[PDB]
Protein backbone atom coordinates (compact mmCIF):
# COMPACT_ATOMS: atom_id res chain seq x y z
CA UNK A 1 0.00 0.00 0.00
CA UNK A 2 1.62 3.28 -0.82
CA UNK A 3 2.13 5.20 2.52
CA UNK A 4 1.56 8.91 1.99
CA UNK A 5 3.36 11.12 4.50
CA UNK A 6 2.31 14.67 5.19
CA UNK A 7 5.10 15.42 7.50
CA UNK A 8 3.67 18.42 9.37
CA UNK A 9 0.53 17.69 11.46
CA UNK A 10 -0.17 21.37 11.94
CA UNK A 11 1.24 24.84 11.46
CA UNK A 12 0.07 28.41 11.73
CA UNK A 13 0.84 31.48 9.59
CA UNK A 14 -0.01 35.20 9.39
CA UNK A 15 -2.63 36.34 6.84
CA UNK A 16 -1.10 37.20 3.46
CA UNK A 17 2.00 34.83 4.05
CA UNK A 18 2.72 31.83 1.69
CA UNK A 19 2.48 28.37 3.19
CA UNK A 20 3.74 25.17 1.61
CA UNK A 21 2.31 21.79 2.67
CA UNK A 22 4.34 18.69 1.93
CA UNK A 23 3.36 15.21 0.89
CA UNK A 24 5.86 12.45 0.19
CA UNK A 25 5.01 8.96 -1.00
CA UNK A 26 6.56 5.68 0.19
CA UNK A 27 7.46 5.19 -3.54
CA UNK A 28 7.12 7.06 -6.81
CA UNK A 29 3.65 7.91 -8.04
CA UNK A 30 4.39 9.55 -11.47
CA UNK A 31 2.33 12.66 -10.41
CA UNK A 32 -0.85 10.61 -9.84
CA UNK A 33 -2.06 12.74 -6.90
CA UNK A 34 -4.99 14.87 -5.74
CA UNK A 35 -5.24 17.40 -2.85
CA UNK A 36 -8.33 17.81 -0.63
CA UNK A 37 -9.49 20.44 1.82
CA UNK A 38 -11.53 19.54 4.90
CA UNK A 39 -12.92 22.64 6.61
CA UNK A 40 -13.53 22.49 10.40
CA UNK A 41 -17.20 21.42 9.98
CA UNK A 42 -16.09 18.24 8.12
CA UNK A 43 -17.08 19.19 4.56
CA UNK A 44 -14.49 17.90 2.09
CA UNK A 45 -13.78 19.76 -1.17
CA UNK A 46 -11.42 18.91 -4.01
CA UNK A 47 -8.78 21.52 -4.54
CA UNK A 48 -6.20 20.10 -6.95
CA UNK A 49 -6.14 17.00 -9.20
CA UNK A 50 -3.23 15.47 -11.25
CA UNK A 51 -0.51 17.21 -9.12
CA UNK A 52 -1.32 20.80 -10.14
CA UNK A 53 -4.79 21.36 -11.83
CA UNK A 54 -7.29 23.59 -9.95
CA UNK A 55 -10.83 22.35 -9.56
CA UNK A 56 -13.85 24.59 -10.41
CA UNK A 57 -13.98 27.20 -7.67
CA UNK A 58 -10.48 27.29 -6.33
CA UNK A 59 -8.58 30.60 -6.13
CA UNK A 60 -5.35 31.34 -8.02
CA UNK A 61 -3.65 31.44 -4.56
CA UNK A 62 -3.61 27.66 -4.59
CA UNK A 63 -1.16 25.58 -6.59
CA UNK A 64 0.42 22.15 -6.68
CA UNK A 65 3.86 21.25 -7.61
CA UNK A 66 5.71 17.97 -7.22
CA UNK A 67 7.21 15.02 -9.01
CA UNK A 68 8.36 11.48 -8.37
CA UNK A 69 8.05 11.01 -4.67
CA UNK A 70 7.79 14.54 -3.19
CA UNK A 71 4.83 16.92 -3.74
CA UNK A 72 3.74 20.37 -2.54
CA UNK A 73 0.50 22.31 -1.99
CA UNK A 74 1.16 26.04 -1.86
CA UNK A 75 -1.15 28.83 -0.73
CA UNK A 76 0.29 32.24 -1.41
CA UNK A 77 -1.52 35.26 0.17
CA UNK A 78 -3.16 33.47 3.00
CA UNK A 79 -6.79 34.36 3.69
CA UNK A 80 -8.71 34.00 7.00
CA UNK A 81 -10.97 31.30 5.44
CA UNK A 82 -8.13 29.03 4.35
CA UNK A 83 -8.32 27.30 7.75
CA UNK A 84 -8.76 23.63 7.13
CA UNK A 85 -7.12 20.32 7.04
CA UNK A 86 -5.29 19.69 3.75
CA UNK A 87 -4.98 16.03 2.64
CA UNK A 88 -3.11 14.47 -0.30
CA UNK A 89 -4.25 11.24 -2.00
CA UNK A 90 -2.59 8.94 -4.53
CA UNK A 91 -4.10 7.02 -7.41
CA UNK A 92 -1.04 5.29 -8.79
CA UNK A 93 -1.75 1.99 -7.18
CA UNK A 94 -4.67 0.46 -5.14
CA UNK A 95 -5.72 0.94 -2.45
CA UNK A 96 -6.10 4.63 -2.93
CA UNK A 97 -4.34 6.18 0.12
CA UNK A 98 -4.32 9.53 1.88
CA UNK A 99 -1.82 11.63 3.89
CA UNK A 100 -2.10 12.11 7.65
CA UNK A 101 -3.45 15.59 7.20
CA UNK A 102 -2.06 19.04 7.66
CA UNK A 103 -4.15 21.41 9.75
CA UNK A 104 -3.59 25.07 8.89
CA UNK A 105 -4.40 27.79 11.39
CA UNK A 106 -4.14 31.57 11.36
CA UNK A 107 -1.63 33.53 13.44
CA UNK A 108 -3.41 36.76 14.39
CA UNK A 109 -3.04 39.67 16.87
CA UNK A 110 -3.81 39.18 20.52
CA UNK A 111 -7.50 39.64 21.12
CA UNK A 112 -9.19 39.79 24.52
CA UNK A 113 -12.39 37.87 25.32
CA UNK A 114 -15.77 39.28 25.99
CA UNK A 115 -16.89 37.41 29.15
CA UNK A 116 -20.36 36.42 30.26
CA UNK A 117 -21.85 34.32 32.99
CA UNK A 118 -25.09 32.48 32.97
CA UNK A 119 -27.06 31.38 35.99
CA UNK A 120 -28.96 28.04 35.73
CA UNK A 121 -32.42 28.15 34.21
CA UNK A 122 -35.28 28.00 36.72
CA UNK A 123 -36.44 25.13 34.58
CA UNK A 124 -33.27 23.08 34.90
CA UNK A 125 -33.23 23.56 38.70
CA UNK A 126 -36.71 22.03 38.84
CA UNK A 127 -35.03 18.83 37.57
CA UNK A 128 -32.42 18.54 40.34
CA UNK A 129 -29.36 20.08 38.57
CA UNK A 130 -27.66 23.43 38.17
CA UNK A 131 -25.43 24.10 35.20
CA UNK A 132 -23.51 27.43 35.41
CA UNK A 133 -21.85 28.35 32.16
CA UNK A 134 -19.34 31.05 31.64
CA UNK A 135 -18.56 32.22 28.01
CA UNK A 136 -15.29 33.69 26.67
CA UNK A 137 -16.24 35.11 23.25
CA UNK A 138 -13.95 35.98 20.32
CA UNK A 139 -10.44 35.94 21.70
CA UNK A 140 -6.93 34.94 20.50
CA UNK A 141 -4.81 32.95 21.17
CA UNK A 142 -6.77 29.79 22.20
CA UNK A 143 -4.87 29.33 25.51
CA UNK A 144 -7.11 30.72 28.26
CA UNK A 145 -7.27 29.87 31.95
CA UNK A 146 -10.74 29.79 33.62
CA UNK A 147 -11.26 29.31 37.38
CA UNK A 148 -14.60 28.90 38.97
CA UNK A 149 -15.19 30.46 42.43
CA UNK A 150 -18.06 29.52 44.67
CA UNK A 151 -18.42 32.01 47.55
CA UNK A 152 -14.78 32.84 46.93
CA UNK A 153 -13.45 29.13 47.01
CA UNK A 154 -11.64 27.53 43.97
CA UNK A 155 -13.08 24.42 42.22
CA UNK A 156 -11.43 21.04 41.59
CA UNK A 157 -12.51 19.05 38.48
CA UNK A 158 -16.31 19.61 38.80
CA UNK A 159 -16.46 21.69 35.53
CA UNK A 160 -15.54 21.13 31.82
CA UNK A 161 -14.66 23.32 28.87
CA UNK A 162 -15.25 23.22 25.14
CA UNK A 163 -13.58 25.41 22.47
CA UNK A 164 -14.63 26.39 18.98
CA UNK A 165 -12.72 26.07 15.82
CA UNK A 166 -10.98 29.11 14.52
CA UNK A 167 -13.39 31.71 12.97
CA UNK A 168 -13.05 31.85 9.21
CA UNK A 169 -13.70 35.63 9.34
CA UNK A 170 -11.93 37.07 12.44
CA UNK A 171 -9.57 34.18 13.05
CA UNK A 172 -10.65 33.98 16.74
CA UNK A 173 -11.74 31.34 19.21
CA UNK A 174 -14.55 31.26 21.74
CA UNK A 175 -14.81 28.93 24.74
CA UNK A 176 -17.48 27.73 27.22
CA UNK A 177 -16.67 26.51 30.78
CA UNK A 178 -19.52 24.74 32.44
CA UNK A 179 -19.84 24.21 36.22
CA UNK A 180 -22.32 21.44 36.99
CA UNK A 181 -23.75 21.00 40.54
CA UNK A 182 -26.60 19.16 42.23
CA UNK A 183 -29.44 21.59 43.00
CA UNK A 184 -28.62 20.88 46.64
CA UNK A 185 -25.03 22.35 46.65
CA UNK A 186 -26.13 25.32 44.49
CA UNK A 187 -28.65 26.33 47.23
CA UNK A 188 -25.84 25.88 49.85
CA UNK A 189 -23.71 28.68 48.35
CA UNK A 190 -24.38 32.47 47.29
CA UNK A 191 -21.61 34.10 45.08
CA UNK A 192 -20.93 32.36 41.74
CA UNK A 193 -17.88 33.57 39.79
CA UNK A 194 -15.89 33.18 36.62
CA UNK A 195 -12.26 34.38 36.68
CA UNK A 196 -10.54 34.61 33.29
CA UNK A 197 -6.80 34.93 32.75
CA UNK A 198 -5.69 35.67 29.16
CA UNK A 199 -2.72 36.97 27.20
CA UNK A 200 -4.75 40.10 26.23
CA UNK A 201 -5.87 41.21 29.69
CA UNK A 202 -3.25 42.89 31.97
CA UNK A 203 -5.18 41.83 35.02
CA UNK A 204 -7.64 38.86 35.27
CA UNK A 205 -11.34 39.58 34.72
CA UNK A 206 -14.20 38.25 36.78
CA UNK A 207 -17.93 37.94 36.35
CA UNK A 208 -20.31 36.99 39.20
CA UNK A 209 -23.96 36.67 40.25
CA UNK A 210 -26.04 35.89 43.38
CA UNK A 211 -28.24 32.81 44.41
CA UNK B 1 -26.00 21.98 -8.80
CA UNK B 2 -24.48 18.53 -8.34
CA UNK B 3 -25.16 17.27 -4.80
CA UNK B 4 -24.68 14.07 -2.82
CA UNK B 5 -27.13 13.66 0.03
CA UNK B 6 -26.09 10.95 2.42
CA UNK B 7 -28.41 9.45 4.99
CA UNK B 8 -28.71 11.01 8.45
CA UNK B 9 -26.87 9.56 11.51
CA UNK B 10 -27.27 6.04 12.74
CA UNK B 11 -26.80 4.42 16.18
CA UNK B 12 -26.42 0.67 15.94
CA UNK B 13 -25.47 -2.21 18.27
CA UNK B 14 -22.34 -4.36 18.12
CA UNK B 15 -22.79 -7.41 15.86
CA UNK B 16 -25.45 -5.64 13.70
CA UNK B 17 -25.35 -4.18 10.22
CA UNK B 18 -26.21 -0.72 8.99
CA UNK B 19 -26.75 0.51 5.39
CA UNK B 20 -26.09 4.20 4.53
CA UNK B 21 -27.17 5.93 1.39
CA UNK B 22 -25.69 8.38 -1.04
CA UNK B 23 -28.35 10.00 -3.25
CA UNK B 24 -27.08 11.94 -6.24
CA UNK B 25 -28.51 14.66 -8.45
CA UNK B 26 -27.60 17.39 -10.98
CA UNK B 27 -25.64 14.73 -12.85
CA UNK B 28 -25.88 11.47 -14.65
CA UNK B 29 -25.62 8.67 -12.15
CA UNK B 30 -24.06 6.13 -14.45
CA UNK B 31 -21.19 8.28 -15.70
CA UNK B 32 -19.43 8.35 -12.34
CA UNK B 33 -18.06 5.77 -9.95
CA UNK B 34 -19.40 5.97 -6.36
CA UNK B 35 -16.44 5.84 -3.89
CA UNK B 36 -16.69 5.47 -0.06
CA UNK B 37 -14.29 6.90 2.48
CA UNK B 38 -14.06 6.42 6.30
CA UNK B 39 -12.91 8.98 8.93
CA UNK B 40 -12.59 7.84 12.56
CA UNK B 41 -12.91 10.86 14.96
CA UNK B 42 -9.74 12.99 14.60
CA UNK B 43 -7.92 10.77 12.07
CA UNK B 44 -7.18 10.52 8.42
CA UNK B 45 -9.33 9.66 5.49
CA UNK B 46 -9.33 5.92 4.56
CA UNK B 47 -10.56 4.65 1.18
CA UNK B 48 -13.07 1.77 1.50
CA UNK B 49 -13.86 1.18 -2.12
CA UNK B 50 -15.55 2.12 -5.32
CA UNK B 51 -18.44 0.82 -7.41
CA UNK B 52 -19.24 1.31 -11.10
CA UNK B 53 -22.96 1.60 -11.97
CA UNK B 54 -23.06 -0.29 -15.38
CA UNK B 55 -20.74 -3.22 -14.61
CA UNK B 56 -21.94 -3.25 -10.99
CA UNK B 57 -18.17 -3.84 -10.76
CA UNK B 58 -16.11 -3.14 -7.62
CA UNK B 59 -12.74 -2.47 -5.98
CA UNK B 60 -12.41 -2.83 -2.20
CA UNK B 61 -9.47 -1.88 0.01
CA UNK B 62 -8.45 -5.23 1.67
CA UNK B 63 -8.75 -3.53 5.11
CA UNK B 64 -12.55 -3.60 4.45
CA UNK B 65 -13.24 -6.75 2.35
CA UNK B 66 -15.12 -8.43 5.22
CA UNK B 67 -16.85 -5.16 6.45
CA UNK B 68 -18.17 -3.43 3.47
CA UNK B 69 -20.55 -4.03 0.62
CA UNK B 70 -21.32 -1.42 -1.99
CA UNK B 71 -24.37 -1.57 -4.19
CA UNK B 72 -26.25 0.67 -6.47
CA UNK B 73 -29.85 1.35 -7.51
CA UNK B 74 -29.59 2.88 -10.97
CA UNK B 75 -33.31 3.90 -11.06
CA UNK B 76 -33.35 6.21 -7.98
CA UNK B 77 -29.75 7.36 -8.79
CA UNK B 78 -28.61 6.28 -5.32
CA UNK B 79 -25.65 4.27 -4.02
CA UNK B 80 -25.67 2.20 -0.86
CA UNK B 81 -22.96 0.94 1.36
CA UNK B 82 -23.50 -1.62 4.07
CA UNK B 83 -21.22 -2.21 7.05
CA UNK B 84 -21.65 -5.56 8.73
CA UNK B 85 -20.47 -7.41 11.81
CA UNK B 86 -20.20 -4.07 13.60
CA UNK B 87 -17.80 -3.23 16.40
CA UNK B 88 -16.71 0.11 17.75
CA UNK B 89 -13.71 0.37 15.42
CA UNK B 90 -16.49 1.19 12.94
CA UNK B 91 -17.96 4.21 14.73
CA UNK B 92 -16.88 7.01 12.35
CA UNK B 93 -17.98 9.35 9.63
CA UNK B 94 -18.50 7.68 6.25
CA UNK B 95 -18.27 9.91 3.14
CA UNK B 96 -19.34 9.10 -0.49
CA UNK B 97 -17.76 10.82 -3.42
CA UNK B 98 -17.53 10.33 -7.17
CA UNK B 99 -14.99 9.83 -10.00
CA UNK B 100 -16.02 10.66 -13.61
CA UNK B 101 -15.62 7.21 -15.30
CA UNK B 102 -14.74 8.05 -18.80
CA UNK B 103 -11.85 10.24 -17.61
CA UNK B 104 -12.82 13.94 -18.13
CA UNK B 105 -11.71 14.52 -14.54
CA UNK B 106 -8.70 12.23 -14.45
CA UNK B 107 -8.92 10.50 -11.04
CA UNK B 108 -10.33 13.43 -9.13
CA UNK B 109 -12.87 12.54 -6.53
CA UNK B 110 -14.47 15.96 -7.19
CA UNK B 111 -17.67 16.41 -5.14
CA UNK B 112 -18.18 14.89 -1.72
CA UNK B 113 -21.04 13.86 0.53
CA UNK B 114 -21.61 15.63 3.87
CA UNK B 115 -20.92 12.39 5.76
CA UNK B 116 -23.04 10.04 7.81
CA UNK B 117 -21.98 9.56 11.45
CA UNK B 118 -22.24 5.90 12.46
CA UNK B 119 -22.06 5.50 16.25
CA UNK B 120 -21.77 1.88 17.47
CA UNK B 121 -23.03 1.22 21.02
CA UNK B 122 -24.85 -1.12 23.49
CA UNK B 123 -26.63 1.95 24.87
CA UNK B 124 -30.19 3.19 24.14
CA UNK B 125 -30.48 6.59 22.42
CA UNK B 126 -31.47 9.54 24.60
CA UNK B 127 -32.73 13.01 23.66
CA UNK B 128 -31.44 16.29 24.95
CA UNK B 129 -32.98 18.57 27.52
CA UNK B 130 -32.67 22.20 26.48
CA UNK B 131 -32.38 25.18 28.84
CA UNK B 132 -32.25 28.92 28.06
CA UNK B 133 -29.10 30.87 28.75
CA UNK B 134 -30.67 34.17 29.81
CA UNK B 135 -29.02 37.68 29.48
CA UNK B 136 -29.31 40.98 31.53
CA UNK B 137 -22.78 44.13 23.37
CA UNK B 138 -25.23 41.44 24.81
CA UNK B 139 -24.65 37.60 24.96
CA UNK B 140 -27.31 34.91 25.07
CA UNK B 141 -27.60 31.25 24.11
CA UNK B 142 -29.09 27.91 25.03
CA UNK B 143 -27.68 24.69 26.55
CA UNK B 144 -28.22 21.24 25.09
CA UNK B 145 -27.70 18.71 27.87
CA UNK B 146 -27.56 14.95 28.41
CA UNK B 147 -27.98 13.35 24.99
CA UNK B 148 -26.64 10.32 23.15
CA UNK B 149 -25.27 9.74 20.55
CA UNK B 150 -23.73 12.52 18.59
CA UNK B 151 -24.88 14.50 16.85
CA UNK B 152 -27.15 17.48 17.33
CA UNK B 153 -27.90 20.43 15.08
CA UNK B 154 -28.63 23.86 16.46
CA UNK B 155 -30.00 26.78 14.39
CA UNK B 156 -31.47 30.11 15.51
CA UNK B 157 -34.79 31.63 14.39
CA UNK B 158 -35.06 28.75 11.92
CA UNK B 159 -31.83 29.75 10.09
CA UNK B 160 -32.35 33.51 10.05
CA UNK B 161 -29.96 34.29 12.90
CA UNK B 162 -26.37 33.21 12.00
CA UNK B 163 -24.15 36.17 12.33
CA UNK B 164 -22.63 36.19 15.85
CA UNK B 165 -23.40 32.48 16.61
CA UNK B 166 -21.10 29.97 18.18
CA UNK B 167 -22.02 26.31 18.76
CA UNK B 168 -19.42 24.54 20.83
CA UNK B 169 -18.26 21.02 20.44
CA UNK B 170 -19.98 18.47 22.54
CA UNK B 171 -18.12 17.17 25.62
CA UNK B 172 -18.65 13.91 27.39
CA UNK B 173 -19.91 14.25 30.93
CA UNK B 174 -19.03 11.68 33.61
CA UNK B 175 -22.71 10.78 33.22
CA UNK B 176 -21.89 9.04 29.93
CA UNK B 177 -23.82 11.55 27.82
CA UNK B 178 -23.00 14.47 25.58
CA UNK B 179 -23.68 18.11 26.33
CA UNK B 180 -23.03 21.38 24.45
CA UNK B 181 -23.99 25.00 24.57
CA UNK B 182 -24.78 27.30 21.66
CA UNK B 183 -24.39 31.02 22.18
CA UNK B 184 -24.92 34.21 20.00
CA UNK B 185 -23.91 37.87 20.46
CA UNK B 186 -26.62 40.39 19.63
CA UNK B 187 -26.67 44.14 20.32
CA UNK B 188 -28.07 45.12 23.76
CA UNK B 189 -31.05 47.10 22.37
CA UNK B 190 -32.68 44.21 20.30
CA UNK B 191 -33.73 42.36 23.52
CA UNK B 192 -37.38 43.28 23.63
CA UNK B 193 -37.85 43.91 19.93
CA UNK B 194 -36.49 40.45 18.72
CA UNK B 195 -37.61 36.93 19.54
CA UNK B 196 -34.64 34.58 19.86
CA UNK B 197 -35.36 30.88 19.57
CA UNK B 198 -32.72 28.14 19.35
CA UNK B 199 -34.01 25.12 17.27
CA UNK B 200 -32.43 21.88 18.31
CA UNK B 201 -32.78 18.73 16.32
CA UNK B 202 -31.33 15.36 17.51
CA UNK B 203 -32.04 12.99 14.72
CA UNK B 204 -31.40 9.62 16.44
CA UNK B 205 -34.10 10.10 19.09
CA UNK B 206 -36.57 11.94 16.88
CA UNK B 207 -36.17 14.92 19.27
CA UNK B 208 -36.79 18.49 18.11
CA UNK B 209 -37.23 21.43 20.43
CA UNK B 210 -37.62 25.16 19.91
CA UNK B 211 -36.73 27.01 23.11
CA UNK B 212 -37.44 30.81 23.37
CA UNK B 213 -34.91 32.86 25.32
CA UNK B 214 -36.31 35.82 27.31
CA UNK B 215 -34.25 38.12 29.65
CA UNK B 216 -34.09 38.11 33.50
CA UNK C 1 -21.70 9.96 -23.64
CA UNK C 2 -18.47 7.91 -23.69
CA UNK C 3 -16.17 10.75 -24.73
CA UNK C 4 -15.32 11.15 -28.36
CA UNK C 5 -11.76 12.49 -28.13
CA UNK C 6 -9.89 12.87 -24.90
CA UNK C 7 -7.63 15.74 -23.53
CA UNK C 8 -4.18 17.03 -24.60
CA UNK C 9 -1.80 14.92 -22.41
CA UNK C 10 -4.22 11.95 -22.55
CA UNK C 11 -5.25 9.25 -25.05
CA UNK C 12 -8.43 7.23 -25.59
CA UNK C 13 -8.77 3.35 -25.28
CA UNK C 14 -12.21 1.77 -25.79
CA UNK C 15 -14.78 3.78 -23.73
CA UNK C 16 -12.11 5.40 -21.43
CA UNK C 17 -9.56 8.20 -21.25
CA UNK C 18 -5.94 7.82 -19.86
CA UNK C 19 -2.89 9.98 -19.16
CA UNK C 20 -0.09 9.64 -21.59
CA UNK C 21 3.29 8.62 -20.26
CA UNK C 22 5.74 11.40 -19.68
CA UNK C 23 8.78 12.03 -21.75
CA UNK C 24 11.38 9.65 -20.35
CA UNK C 25 8.71 7.00 -19.95
CA UNK C 26 7.16 4.00 -21.76
CA UNK C 27 3.69 2.57 -21.49
CA UNK C 28 3.42 -0.62 -19.52
CA UNK C 29 -0.27 -1.01 -18.82
CA UNK C 30 -3.31 1.13 -19.73
CA UNK C 31 -5.28 3.05 -17.14
CA UNK C 32 -8.14 1.19 -15.23
CA UNK C 33 -11.37 2.78 -13.82
CA UNK C 34 -9.41 2.98 -10.54
CA UNK C 35 -5.68 3.38 -11.22
CA UNK C 36 -3.96 5.51 -13.89
CA UNK C 37 -1.62 4.59 -16.74
CA UNK C 38 1.34 2.55 -15.52
CA UNK C 39 4.59 3.97 -16.97
CA UNK C 40 8.27 3.30 -16.66
CA UNK C 41 11.66 4.98 -16.93
CA UNK C 42 13.58 4.56 -20.19
CA UNK C 43 16.90 3.44 -18.58
CA UNK C 44 20.65 3.82 -19.37
CA UNK C 45 20.85 4.29 -23.08
CA UNK C 46 17.42 4.69 -24.51
CA UNK C 47 15.26 7.74 -24.81
CA UNK C 48 11.73 8.93 -25.54
CA UNK C 49 11.15 12.62 -26.20
CA UNK C 50 7.40 13.03 -26.01
CA UNK C 51 4.12 12.50 -24.22
CA UNK C 52 3.52 8.98 -25.54
CA UNK C 53 1.60 5.70 -25.33
CA UNK C 54 4.61 3.79 -26.70
CA UNK C 55 5.67 0.28 -25.52
CA UNK C 56 9.48 0.64 -26.01
CA UNK C 57 11.84 3.64 -25.64
CA UNK C 58 13.96 4.46 -28.80
CA UNK C 59 17.72 3.63 -28.78
CA UNK C 60 20.33 6.38 -28.30
CA UNK C 61 21.82 6.96 -31.79
CA UNK C 62 25.18 5.17 -32.38
CA UNK C 63 27.98 7.71 -32.75
CA UNK C 64 30.28 5.58 -34.84
CA UNK C 65 34.14 5.61 -34.42
CA UNK C 66 34.82 4.09 -37.89
CA UNK C 67 32.62 6.45 -40.05
CA UNK C 68 34.50 9.63 -38.90
CA UNK C 69 32.33 10.26 -35.79
CA UNK C 70 32.22 10.83 -32.04
CA UNK C 71 29.79 11.64 -29.23
CA UNK C 72 28.99 15.36 -29.48
CA UNK C 73 26.26 15.42 -26.82
CA UNK C 74 25.43 12.38 -24.63
CA UNK C 75 21.80 11.43 -25.02
CA UNK C 76 19.41 11.00 -22.13
CA UNK C 77 15.81 9.90 -21.60
CA UNK C 78 14.23 13.05 -23.15
CA UNK C 79 16.83 13.77 -25.88
CA UNK C 80 18.85 11.32 -28.08
CA UNK C 81 22.61 11.33 -28.55
CA UNK C 82 23.89 14.00 -31.04
CA UNK C 83 26.70 13.15 -33.50
CA UNK C 84 29.59 15.31 -34.82
CA UNK C 85 32.72 14.33 -36.88
CA UNK C 86 36.47 14.46 -36.03
CA UNK C 87 38.46 17.57 -37.09
CA UNK C 88 39.60 18.56 -40.70
CA UNK C 89 36.62 16.45 -41.88
CA UNK C 90 33.37 18.70 -42.00
CA UNK C 91 30.00 16.62 -41.72
CA UNK C 92 28.12 15.69 -45.08
CA UNK C 93 24.89 17.37 -43.67
CA UNK C 94 23.25 18.52 -40.32
CA UNK C 95 22.36 14.95 -39.29
CA UNK C 96 26.11 14.20 -39.73
CA UNK C 97 27.04 10.55 -40.80
CA UNK C 98 29.76 11.10 -43.58
CA UNK C 99 32.92 13.45 -43.55
CA UNK C 100 35.72 15.14 -45.95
Amino acid sequence: DIQMTQTTSSLSASLGDRVTITCSASQGINNYLNWYQQKPDGTVKLLIYYTSSLHSGVPSRFSGSGSGTDYSLTISNLEPEDIATYYCQQYSNLPYTFGGGTKLEIKRTVAAPSVFIFPPSDEQLKSGTASVVCLLNNFYPREAKVQWKVDNALQSGNSQESVTEQDSKDSTYSLSSTLTLSKADYEKHKVYACEVTHQGLSSPVTKSFNR
Amino acid sequence: EVQLQQSGPDLVKPGASVKISCKTSGYTFTEYIMHWVKQSHGKSLEWIGGIIPNNGGTSYNQKFKDKATMTVDKSSSTGYMELRSLTSEDSAVYYCTRREVYGRNYYALDYWGQGTLVTVSSASTKGPSVFPLAPSTAALGCLVKDYFPEPVTVSWNSGALTSGVHTFPAVLQSSGLYSLSSVVTVPSSSLGTQTYICNVNHKPSNTKVDKKVEPK
Amino acid sequence: EPPTACREKQYLINSQCCSLCQPGQKLVSDCTEFTETECLPCGESEFLDTWNRETHCHQHKYCDPNLGLRVQQKGTSETDTICTCEEGWHCTSEACESCV
